[PDB]
RNA sequence: GCUUGAGUCUCGUAGAGGGGGGUAGAAUUCCAGGUGUAGCGGUGAAAUGCGUAGAGAUCUGGAGGAAUACCGGUGGCGAAGGCGGCCCCCUGGACGAAGACUGACGCUCAGGUGCGAAAGCGUGGGGAGCAAACAGGAUUAGAUACCCUGGUAGUCCACGCCGUAAACGAUGUCGACUUGGAGGUUGUGCCCUUGAGGCGUGGCUUCCGGAGCUAACGCGUUAAGUCGACCGCCUGGGGAGUACGGCCGCAAGGUUAAAACUCAAAUGAAUUGACGGGGGCCCGCACAAGCGGUGGAGCAUGUGGUUUAAUUCGAUGCAACGCG
């Protein structure tokens, strides 16, 4: 995205702020999705599989990972 | 041997090759350098070191022009951009500001099919 | 190995003038546990060298040894299954032993009237930079320069 | 007759529900021009391909077609198929509040009709990108495959046909009843909005679990529990959703739907192992780091073969072969 490095600013500061800009915007993820056509089946299955993984470790975080091991 | 103070650097980084092209601000180029222009063929063309060497060759490609400072535009993913702009001032420059100008469609055209291996 | 990092062996120093470097060299050059023959070859190679150079024995051996000195090595690793050679910065203790190994490997060839005369030819040929051990060092350096794309 | 089921009206709401027409921005390709020059592209590596006839890069502009990043959600709407920029026109349904009105108008449904992804077919357009077929380069023992470079129908539109899908929560529709918890979404009422609140009540939805059910897995108030109404369907595996006939279709084919023969099983769920070019954690001269060998020479010795009258017998992958 747009970075303007003004007066009294070093080099690697500006480079890291540009990397922060790229990781805020997520431009490389949005290019990495658009290299190959994922079918709408694969889109919906990826969405559901990531969601069931997400909450199925989340409820384990909430009550299963709260009881001691030793 | 025409002189102009400030210009624009365009670092088009693909996954196979990085091309550095230093233009003026009206888009007109002054000379270019690639990750395959000197040695560095094949698997060694995709590395960040190849992009660093490409920036170092495009640095001497504008020795006649005498560029004081340039804004750096960055396109495409891949092991290009950060090593390139880090070697860009190491070869001697003042990078004024940095843009990420990579194309993003708004679902415009269909990509090719996913590879099996 | 798989687990241990055990402490190093400690050898006894060089008898003629006390050094660990020359004791490592007589240990590298030897054959079938014949220490006395190897140290005879080493001494008759180094006293016969210091009159070819002009300096004394030890530091003439040291700048015959440091001209053949590998700054980097190559290695082989795995990231994609591709398995390429990547260069590495060597520790100096194995750098020095690889230098002595290359000097002995040079001296086993180039055949003439002795082993000690072969060594006194080899170390001077390395100390003015025209040997074959310097060719081994600059070939290692070339193979690391070609592979500098991976680091 | 009655108002409890079913409906009608008044007021709002949320919505990728649908059909028609516009329009915007990003991007890909192409064309024309400017700068500038030897690579680009691709791959695991390459080559085919493109490029000194000036590419790729880069900037200004044009022309087209298609799809609508972010929002975006285990979000929403729709009977299902399905539906994603924004605006307008036409239009369907669902829900909530308090009332009023009709007064059993209901539920289900064989034949019947309608809708029904994608691919396909017909006619007429359109054609950027992608891309069956096809071609070339690889890889390989081979490679009419995966990988690469191209590339036609098709995908898009208008109007017709086809009528099938793992059309799937593999779960017909409707109604009744039966412990709980965390959420999401959309109405609505009350209390002090006294503060990004609380206490309620409706619809839809997501997960986890209780009894109960179930072969088990699991389901569990959105049931696969406890019941009632109607419908469709099953009767071992293969032959076979095949043949013949009928009907439908432009065809591809769909629908309906056997038999002879053949086997003594086919199957479902789970269990203990073993295995994986599955995952994680480790170990061993297993690899790496080194040193020295063997395979080449000559002899010693053992074996296989061949020979012999006999070349006694046994061991004969690691774990037989200087072995008994």
């Amino acid at each position: 995205p747009v970075i303007k490095v003004r007066e009294n600013e070093p080099f690697d500061v500006a480079l890291r702020r540009f990397k922060r800009s790229c990781e805020k915007a997520g431009v490389l993820a949005e290019v990495r999705r658009r290299e190959f056509y994922e079918k709408p089946t694969t889109e919906r299955k990826r969405a559901k599989a990531s969601a069931v993984k997400r909450h199925a470790k989340k409820l384990a975080r909430e009550n299963a990972r709260r009881t001691r091991l030793y | 041997r025409k002189q102009v103070s400030d210009g624009v650097a365009h670092i088009h980084a693909s996954f196979n090759n990085t091309i550095v092209t230093i233009t003026d601000r009206q888009g007109n180029a002054l000379g270019w350098a690639t990750a395959g222009g000197s040695g560095f063929r094949g698997s060694r063309k995709s590395t960040p070191f190849a992009a660093q060497v490409a920036a170092e060759r495009c640095a001497d490609a504008v020795k006649e022009y005498g560029i004081k400072n340039l804004e750096v535009m960055v396109k495409g993913p891949g092991p290009g951009r950060e090593s390139t702009i880090r070697a860009l001032n190491a070869a001697g420059f003042r990078i004024t500001n940095i843009t990420d100008v990579t194309p993003i469609p708004h679902n415009g055209c269909r990509p090719p099919k996913k590879r099996r291996v | 190995p798989r687990r241990r990092v055990i402490g190093q062996r400690k050898i006894l120093p060089d008898p003629k003038f006390g050094s660990e470097l020359l004791a490592k060299f007589v240990n590298i050059l030897m054959v079938d546990g014949k220490k006395s023959t190897a140290e005879s070859i080493v001494y008759s190679a180094l006293e016969t060298l210091a009159q070819r150079s002009g300096k004394s024995e030890l530091e003439a051996f040291e700048v015959a040894l440091e001209n053949v000195r590998p700054t980097v090595e190559v290695k082989s690793r795995r990231v994609g299954g591709s398995t390429y050679q990547v260069p590495v910065e060597v520790r100096p203790v194995r750098r020095n032993a690889l230098a002595m190994r290359w000097i002995v490997e040079a001296a086993r060839k180039r055949g003439d009237k002795s082993m000690a005369l072969r060594l006194a030819n080899e170390l001077s040929d390395a100390a003015e930079n025209k040997g074959t051990a310097v060719k081994k060092r600059e070939d290692v350096h070339r193979m690391a320069e070609a592979n500098k794309a991976f680091a």
